[PDB]
């Protein structure tokens, strides 16, 4: 898997591959990464499937029996911080998983939580999680900045997802893309990296160690 | 082992106990409460048996929950030490699951739902407590106040008082209460709460306790010389109206 | 089933008061009467014996005055069983504080430890109250010294001078009339012995009808129960006996 | 199913346990037992009433060993006081002796049966043992002593006194005869003569049961070669001393 | 002082457990059930009252088997009887687990008496509202077996309970005096049908359906099974002849 | 009377008030009537409603494709007792493989029940039971009582004015009893019975509910316009 | 009496407690329903006890989710441990099923809990409060169902529960048919609630709240409420 | 009131549910006697079979509790087997958990710590049943020890429980008054159930067949019941003297 998010002038961009894999057998090119916990909440999957999965569904509905509760939409750091009690409620016993919860509220603004199975939950701008998540960081680092237009920052969220797919043989399939606003999170479709790489190759005239 | 059914119906409908322990919460000390346009005040009444009382080391009415939430009640005062225990536990226990301080709101509901619990729990009797419960939430200047009943009913309150003679109050309260202009000043507010209690306090101050709540965890109690003072002015502007 | 048999200790009176609070404290009233008196640089303790006896030994009797740890003491008044298995928890309390955070406890902590462990019997578990009244004696660096009392109903209260047991309202009324501020532990001394030799029921107040305790201060604190002899002497220079 | 989960001693609107003013009046109605306290030793004794003829005395021992230097003799409800005597022996070593290798002193003992009792006056569907308790032991640091212990728990220091039937006479008799200079065999002569007035049959070896806490007994520690093992204290007296010290009144 | 048969396993002043007596009571109520030992075997009849016919018949049956070997019948709150007639299902193979030994028919008198007479020891539980007359063949022959609801138990030459137990009784006694050496299998089943027919006058207004099981050395090889077909009918036309 | 504080108490005539009392509650509970022959069992069930507006209340339960009740008394205990039959039915289907027999179902209920009558704290279960069902040994129809007694008849009925289709199925047994392989027919004997106990009410779409089971019919609930047929 | 168990029966076949249960759930507040073919409509009397006491602070129309709410009538702190098994319940059932609760299942979980009470452990008592559980699924659409402490839930095309629910129920049944608008709904529930109020009904002392398929479980503001009331004055103004 | 239904104090100081226990055991009008010989120990008890249903040889009331100790018990048989059963299991156990065959006494000192046991604990009733434990234990020679539902327990050197318990105990003492000695010197244990009956016979007033005697004899290291048979040689024995 490769994920990753951050956090610039116009909001949140998240991007996310597909693939899903058992060793070097690729079980799944068609893998949704991104769990809309609320039209406010988006979380990113990274590490066991199944733990992945399973616990950010639960997170969501821990989330919607908090506005049940409070009537009120949670915070991204209390839903990161029920996540986060719960995975180390099972420290050691084998979960492996790697998220992003992702989210804008009036209180914190736009924010990005990593947590991870170990127990870490960290606040960041950038964060890039699963096995591709240093090669995504590469291409981000070197191209993002704070002043970026939402277009611009789509692109370099693809970009870079596209870049970890590349190199990492783990990532792949297609670029799920996501823009977080003060007005919720909004669906930028799903790319086929089939296709994106020979577009990008073509119009961006990188990826010169390739034959085309 | 002990869960015998001490709280259940009479055939009026009515839970013996829990009526009982309202019974206990009306010989209490009176407690008022009066909302401010962005303070709360907290007023209560002292026993006048304090002759040869240590007034530095006995516990005083109005307990703090938390940096911005304060507590007062009628009645009991040692069931009022168990609840200001898990409601201060509770608080923390939010602080750390919610990286955010409980609203006034909240706070009231736990309490109002562990004397709930114990109004249906077998082997155990419901609190012989009511209580007031006044602070600002979290980034917010909005006063609140709120009362809980040994029922477990809890309710908002532009002013409130529980206790002995707290009708007497109350009347008070009503007239004197403007809901269209609330005690501006926090001086206002605790004057107004001064008077609410000297109604029925016939001893005048040194028996009388007031706390100010303001926002982002400001909270102090009145020295006794304050109120003496607050008093004073009371009794100066008794004889105008 | 048994429930017929269930006295139900913990339910409310239609005025709102606990039956066996109540009947606990009337219980209390007939118990020997202790008096506290906090001094500006000491606090005193002292208690009538309620059993006596020419062959009851006094050397070896501790009945209404007890060590909690090195800086607190107690007055009992009522069921001295009960009042041994609160002092009980109260030590293991004072020790486990003193375990956790290296520090003695404070007066009020471990006051209010007592106390909740009081009132827990009225609340639930359908079991009798503590038909005993405590008067803690303490010091501590954050408060000096303190006098708190404590009844089955598992209220506290703290005190400059107090008294618990029989007699209670004349010896409160005593303490009113002669307590002032910034005296002396010695004065505190007389006054509970004045105090005690006015509201007893014997014919004379004597060494072996009497416990007495004294917290004061070197820069340290020490807590002395006093001896029979230790009494008697207290006795005779207070004008109380003579020889 | 044990549905008695409640106090069964409650507070009278008097003030009073009713339950354990009621144990008290079943200890009266006990067959008079008393202890007196010498300077070189203590004594305990009690009447061996045995209801038929046909049973043989010498199993319905009323004085029991509860530790080497600490016995015991009652008043009241012999069965209460047999399950008694048997928690409190336990008591001894769970709480002390597996602890610090020494048997408990007096006083320690005493405040442990004490606390039985005390459970017994306040634990759920149950209730008081019917027994007092007179308790006379030797330690190193407290010497000898001996001690009361009522059904509400609570226990007094005595220098001499008694319990049951004859308790008021016998202990103005005590009263009028003890003194702190006396002796373990004047104490025993005195213990003779106070149980005289209250035994109104028979009065030999056979009926009456005396023990005493005096010197250690190297004879009856039962093996040599420890000379800090310096024996027990406790030793109760057989028929034939008790006719030998009563022939001599 | 008054009250002492409110509750269970409360001493009355002369020394009885008044629950336990008006357990009886309700046991009294019940319908006639007997059981005979014979030479080399036991067998138990009841009375089931057809309060209509939509009974269906031939079904609901009151007669319940232990193990492979032991018959049970109670008078009195049929549910009961069902509950005790489990529990001693449940000792019966604790039994045979632990031991390897199907259960004899006094040790498994003895765990239903131990059952019987704990439910009579405290308040919060009521006696069993049964009688039961059970038995069967072990390694030392037949034993007949009737249990109270105070727990008591004893072995019977013969045993009766519910309405009709006294004419029941009688009969039986008969028996004991006319033939000391004993009755065949067939030849008890024979006779306890005639008793149950002559027992059931006491419920004469009510049409009643015959119910017998055996267990026979001989006849059934130690097993316990239920008298029907052809034997049946003999006993029911047998009992026909001697009522008339 | 002293006697009927709880089920521990027999009365000094061997009595239980307490299940004479959860029977009195049946005897408030609305009529149902079940019947069978040999190859098919009928529950019909007059539901009763709280008023005009109200719903008349489910009355037939469901516990496996062979076997279910009808119910006549507190609802709530029938949901109890169903719960529990269904998870018997369901232990002998995953443990054994094997559909479980009526009969083995009226001895569970009875045990269940009974464990209710003998011990402190808790009640008798305030509902009768009527349990049809077809299994290896055909067709079936079980009367259950709180006492714990539980009988197996061709009929009978329970609830308010009962007495009226008992009487009407104790004259038509030889009747229905021969109405094989026809469950309309059956069906229409078992509405004629419950008819039987009407006072002031006549059978309508919205009151009345039937349960069939049989050879080749798994237990069905037939509710609104599908009993329209049958009235 | 204390001389008997919370599960005993009285001699006519009723549960002491549970009956006792409703006559206190009798002195509550009023609760009226409306099940329509546009929405179900569910409105509560507030019931002020001074001046003093905010009103809106009075929650006794909630939500159990998107497409269920709940009021409530008697002692409402009661409703507390409902309210949050039925928020569980549906959340639960969401997470296993991907899916929305049907209302009667959710009802009869929470009917479930409301008779888990005698003397392993449970409550000492019954509830003491009444709930009204409106709610749409698309297998039954709208419905409104009421849970008694007794465990028995029923199902209603309109129903009142708390005091002077005997005039509202007859006034429900003589006014309610089966083509009832929602609006039409709204308007008689507020006019039964100003019949039986002791006080001038206006939107401090009376909430209103709604469930249409289209937009879930709204309740109705202050304003909206206020609206609603002149419309019913203005409709009671045009009769003869 | 209820003081007199559970095991708790009367005014008094009484427990009046021991008394009505003590009251129960004699409720099977069955008197028992036990005599120490030279080496052993018997125990003769009353037969009454009523009906003429019963199998007589299923009728009894001395138990078998180890290979040493016989239990006679006067009381309601259900009580009776209750006790057996506990003292068999307690027996079997201490050889268990000692390695070496319970004592006759000590197995009496349990069964009434039992007994005590059910006189404080009110949950508990006491047992309706006086037991007689017999036994020639390897350090005390031939014992009777008894147990009675008080939860006392006492050795005897003979004893005798029932309704004509006095009358027995009577004769018994007569005897022993006479012979100077507190066990019969006998050296077979016949001739001490031969004495043990023929004292009965005068004590009671009435002959015995073989068909109304019940007889236990403890000898070293054995413990077992005479039947028929064996009681009918011990009558035709006796008839000679
Ligand atoms: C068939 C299921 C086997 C499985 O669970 N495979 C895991 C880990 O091997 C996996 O697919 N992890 C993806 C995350 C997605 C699937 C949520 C990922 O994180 C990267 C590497 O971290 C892809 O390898
Ligand atoms: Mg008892």
């Amino acid at each position: 898997t490769t994920t990753l998010a951050f956090r610039f002038q116009g909001g949140i961009i998240v991007a996310v591959d597909s693939r899903a894999t058992a060793g070097n057998w690729v079980a799944s090119q068609t893998v949704k990464k991104v769990i809309e916990i609320n039209p406010f909440l988006l979380g990113t999957m990274a590490g066991g499937a199944a733990d992945c999965q399973f616990w950010e569904t639960w997170l969501g509905s821990q989330c919607r029996l908090h506005e049940l509760r409070e009537k009120e939409r949670i915070s991204v750091a209390a839903a990161s911080k029920i996540l986060s009690n719960l995975v180390y409620q099972y420290k050691g016993a084998g979960l492996s998983m790697g998220t992003m919860i992702c989210g804008y509220t009036r209180k914190e603004g736009p924010t990005i939580y990593y947590v991870d199975s170990d127990g870490t939950r960290l606040k960041g701008d950038i964060f890039c999680v699963g096995s591709g998540q240093t090669f995504a960081y590469g291409v981000l680092d070197s191209n993002y900045k704070w002043d970026l237009s939402v277009e611009d920052a789509l692109y370099l969220g693809k970009r870079s997802i596209l870049a970890a797919a590349h190199r990492d043989a783990y990532s792949g399939g297609s670029v799920n893309l996501y823009h977080v606003t003060e007005d919720g999170w909004i669906y930028h479709g799903n790319h086929d990296v089939g296709e994106l790489f020979w577009k990008v190759k073509e119009e961006e005239g990188s990826f010169n160690n390739v034959i085309g | 082992g002990y869960d015998r059914a001490l709280s259940i119906f009479s055939p009026d409908g009515h839970i013996f106990q829990v009526e009982y322990a309202l019974e206990a919460v009306k010989r209490g000390t009176c407690a008022v409460g009066v909302k401010g346009k962005n303070c709360v005040v907290l007023g209560c009444e002292r026993r006048s048996t304090l002759k040869l009382q240590d007034t530095r080391i006995t516990p005083s009415k109005v307990s703090k929950i938390d940096s911005h939430v304060v507590l007062s009640f009628s009645g009991l005062n040692a069931d009022s030490r168990i609840l200001i225990e898990k409601a201060r536990v509770e608080a923390q226990s939010h602080r750390l699951t919610l990286e955010d301080p409980v609203t006034v709101e909240y706070l009231t509901r736990y309490v109002a739902g562990v004397q709930q619990r114990y109004t249906q729990s077998g082997g155990v009797r419901p609190f012989g407590v009511s209580t007031l419960i006044a602070g600002f939430d979290p980034r917010d200047d909005e006063p609140k106040l709120y009362q809980t009943e040994p029922s477990g009913i809890y309710s908002s309150w532009s002013a409130q008082t529980i206790g002995r003679n707290s009708k007497t109050v109350r009347e008070f309260l009503e007239k004197n209460y403007d809901r269209k202009e609330p005690p501006a000043t926090v001086e206002e507010c605790v004057k107004l709460t001064v008077r609410s209690l000297l109604e029925v306090v016939q001893t005048g101050a040194k028996n009388i306790e007031i706390t100010v709540v303001k926002p982002d965890s400001d909270i102090v109690a009145l020295s006794s010389e304050e109120i003496n003072q607050y008093v004073t002015q009371i009794e100066q502007e008794k004889q105008e109206q | 089933g048994s429930r017929r048999y269930d006295s139900r200790t913990t339910i409310f009176s239609p005025e709102g008061r606990l039956y066996q609070v109540e009947y606990a404290l009337e219980s209390i009233s007939h118990a020997g009467t202790a008096i506290g008196i906090m001094a500006s640089d000491g606090i005193v303790l002292a208690a009538e014996r309620k059993v006596t006896s020419t062959l009851l030994e006094q050397d070896t009797s501790t009945e209404k005055l007890y060590k909690l740890n090195d800086k607190i003491a107690v007055a009992v008044a009522g069921l001295t069983a009960d009042a041994e298995i609160l002092i009980n928890t109260a030590r293991i309390h004072a020790q486990n504080y003193l375990k956790t955070y290296n520090e003695d406890i404070p007066v009020e902590i471990l006051v209010r430890r007592l106390s909740d462990i009081k009132q827990g019997y009225t609340q639930h578990g359908g079991l009798r109250p503590f038909g005993v009244s405590f008067i803690y004696a303490g010091y501590d660096d954050r408060y000096g010294y303190q006098l708190y009392t404590s009844n089955p109903s598992g209220n506290y209260t703290g005190w400059k001078a107090i008294s618990v047991g029989a007699n209670t309202s004349a010896a409160q009324t005593l303490l009113q009339m002669d307590y002032k501020d910034d005296m002396k532990v010695d004065d505190a001394i007389e006054l509970a012995l004045k105090t005690l030799s006015k509201t007893t029921d014997s014919s004379a107040l004597t060494y072996d009808r009497l416990e007495f305790a004294t917290i004061r201060k070197d820069g340290e604190v020490y807590q002395k129960i006093f001896k029979p002899q230790e009494i008697k002497d207290i006795l005779v220079k207070t004008g109380i006996t003579k020889k | 199913t044990d549905r008695y989960s409640f106090s069964l001693t409650t507070f009278s609107p008097s003030g009073k346990l009713g339950q354990i003013d009621y144990a008290l009046t079943a200890v009266k109605q006990g067959v008079t037992s008393l202890g007196i306290k010498a300077t070189n030793g203590v004594v305990i004794a009690t009447e061996k009433k045995s209801s038929s003829p046909l049973a043989m005395s010498e199993t319905l021992s009323k004085v029991s060993l509860l530790t080497p230097d600490i016995g015991a003799v009652y008043s009241g409800m012999g069965p209460d006081y047999r399950v008694l005597v048997d928690k409190s022996r336990k008591v001894a070593h769970t709480s002390y002796k597996r602890i610090y290798g020494e048997y408990p002193p007096t006083k320690l003992l005493v405040s442990e049966v004490a606390k039985i009792m005390q459970e017994a006056t306040q634990s759920g569907g149950v209730r008081p043992f019917g027994v007092s308790l007179l308790i006379a032991g030797h330690d190193e640091f407290n010497g000898f002593s001996l001690y009361q212990v009522d059904p509400s728990g609570s226990y007094f220091p005595w220098k001499a006194t008694a319990i049951g039937k004859g308790s008021v006479a016998a202990k103005t008799f005590l009263e009028k005869r003890w003194n702190d200079e006396l002796e373990l065999e004047d104490a025993i002569h005195i213990a003779l003569l106070t149980l005289k007035e209250s035994v109104e049959g028979e009065f030999n070896g056979d009926t009456i049961e005396l023990a005493i806490i005096g010197d250690e007994n190297p004879d009856l520690l039962g093996y040599t070669g420890i000379p800090t093992d310096k024996g027990p204290r406790f030793r109760k007296l057989t028929s034939q001393e008790i006719n030998d010290r009563l022939e001599a009144l | 002082g008054t009250g002492y048969d409110l509750s269970n396993s409360v001493f009355s002043p002369d020394g009885r457990n008044f629950q336990v007596e008006y357990a009886v009571k309700a046991v009294e109520n019940g319908t006639t059930s007997i059981g005979i030992k014979c030479n080399d075997g036991v067998v138990f009849a009841v009375e089931k009252l057809i309060t209509s016919k939509l009974l269906v018949p031939q079904k609901n049956v009151k007669i319940q088997v232990v193990d492979r070997h032991i018959g049970c019948v109670y008078s009195g709150l049929i549910p009961d009887g069902r509950h005790l007639v489990n529990r001693g299902r449940e000792e019966a193979a604790s039994f045979k687990k632990l031991y390897k030994t199907p259960i004899p028919i006094p040790a498994f008198a003895d765990r239903l008496g131990q059952y019987v007479q704990a439910h009579t020891l405290y308040n919060s539980v009521r006696p069993f509202g049964v009688s039961t007359i059970f038995g069967g063949v072990d390694k030392n022959g037949a034993h007949l077996y009737m249990l109270e609801p105070s727990g008591s138990y004893w072995g019977y030459k013969g045993a009766a309970t519910g309405k009709g137990r006294q004419s029941a009784k009688a009969e039986l006694e008969k028996l004991v005096d006319h033939h000391p050496e004993g009755l065949s299998a067939r030849e008890a089943v024979k006779q306890a049908a005639k008793i149950i027919y002559l027992a059931h006058e006491d419920n004469k207004e009510k049409d009643f359906e015959l119910e017998i099981s055996w267990c026979s050395l001989s006849e059934t090889n130690g097993l316990h099974k239920f008298v029907k077909g052809d034997l049946l009918q003999e006993a029911i036309d047998f009992a026909q002849k001697e009522i008339n | 009377n002293n006697y009927d504080g709880d089920t521990v108490t027999f009365s000094p005539t061997g009595r239980l008030f307490q299940v004479e009392y959860a029977l009195e509650a049946i005897k408030q509970g609305s009529v149902t009537v079940g019947l069978r022959s040999n190859t098919h069992a009928v529950l019909v069930a007059l539901k009763r409603n709280a008023d005009e507006l109200s719903s008349y209340q489910k009355k037939i339960i469901k516990c496996d494709e062979h076997m279910g009740l009808s119910l006549a008394g507190l609802a709530p205990d029938a949901r109890v007792l169903s719960n529990y039959l269904r998870q018997q039915c369901n232990y002998s289907s995953l443990v054994f493989n094997r559909k479980l027999a009526v009969e083995r179902a009226g001895h569970l209920l009875c045990d269940k029940a009974q464990k209710n009558t003998q011990s402190y704290g808790g009640r008798p279960y305030g509902v009768g039971l009527l349990i049809i069902g077809y299994d290896k040994s055909g067709a079936h129809l079980l009367e259950f009582q709180p006492s714990g007694n539980v009988t197996e008849l061709y009929g009978t009925a329970i609830g308010a004015r009962s007495q009226g289709a008992k009487t009407y199925l104790e004259r038509t047994l030889d009747t229905f009893i021969k109405i094989d392989g026809n469950p309309d027919e059956l069906i229409k004997a078992g509405v004629e019975a419950i008819s039987q106990s009407l006072r002031d009410e006549s059978l309508t779409v919205d009151n009345l509910s039937i349960a069939i089971v049989g050879k080749d019919t798994p237990f069905t609930i037939y509710d609104g316009e599908a009993v329209a047929k049958y009235i | 009496e204390y001389d008997r168990g919370v599960s005993t029966f009285s001699p006519e076949g009723r549960l002491f407690q549970v009956e006792y249960s409703l006559e206190a759930i009798k002195l509550g507040s009023t609760a009226i329903g409306i099940a329509t073919k546009e929405g179900v409509v569910l409105g509560v009397e507030k019931r002020a006890t001074s001046p003093l006491l905010e009103s809106d602070s009075i929650e006794k129309i909630v939500e159990i989710d998107r497409h269920i709410g709940c009021a409530m009538s008697g002692l409402t702190a009661d409703a507390r441990s409902m309210i949050e098994h039925a928020r569980t319940a549906a959340v639960t059932h969401n997470l296993y099923y991907d899916e929305d609760i049907n209302v009667e299942s959710l009802t009869q979980s929470v009917c479930d809990l409301a008779l888990r009470f005698g003397e392993e452990r449970l409550m000492s008592r019954p509830f003491g409060v009444a709930l009204l559980i409106a709610g749409h699924d698309a297998d039954d659409g709208y419905q409104l169902f009421h849970a008694e402490p007794s465990g028995t839930f029923y199902r209603y095309n309109a129903k009142a529960i708390g005091s002077g629910s005997e005039g509202a129920q007859a006034e429900l049944l003589n006014e309610w048919h089966s083509s009832l608008t929602l609006k039409e709904a709204e308007l008689l529930v507020l006019k039964i609630l100003k019949q039986v109020m002791e006080e001038k009904l206006d939107e401090n002392n009376a909430q209103l709240s709604c469930i249409t398929k289209q937009d879930g479980f709204k309740i109705y503001d202050n304003e909206k409420t206020a609206e609603l009331i002149k419309e019913l004055k203005e409709k009671e103004a045009a009769e003869s | 009131g209820y003081d007199r239904h559970i095991t708790i104090f009367s005014p008094e100081g009484r427990l009046y549910q021991v008394e009505y226990a003590f009251k129960a055991t004699n409720q099977t009008n069955i008197n028992s006697l036990a005599v120490r010989g030279k080496d052993c120990t018997v125990v003769i008890s009353q037969k009454k079979v009523p009906d003429k249903l019963l199998d007589p040889t299923t009728v009894s009331y001395i138990f078998c509790i180890s290979r040493t100790i016989g239990m006679v018990v006067n009381g309601p048989i259900p009580d009776a087997r209750n006790a057996a059963l506990r003292a068999k299991a307690e027996a079997a156990e201490f050889r268990y958990k000692y390695g070496y065959d319970m004592p006759c006494d000590v197995l009496a000192k349990r069964m009434a710590n039992l007994s005590q046991i059910y006189t404080q604990r009110a949950y508990m009733r006491p047992l309706g049943v006086i037991l007689t434990f017999v036994s020639v234990d390897e350090e005390l020679g031939p014992s009777i020890y008894k147990t009675d539902p008080a939860g006392y327990y006492v050795g005897y050197k003979a004893t005798a429980t029932g309704p004509k318990q006095q009358e027995i105990t009577t004769n018994l003492e007569n005897h022993f008054k006479k012979s100077k000695i507190d066990h019969i010197n006998e050296e077979s244990w016949e001739k001490v159930v031969e004495f043990a009956i023929t004292h009965m016979i005068d004590a009671l007033g009435t002959e015995f067949s073989k068909n109304d005697l019940e007889v236990g004899v403890a000898t070293k290291d054995k413990f077992f019941t005479l039947s028929a048979e064996n009681i009918e040689e011990r009558l035709v024995a006796i008839a000679e003297q």
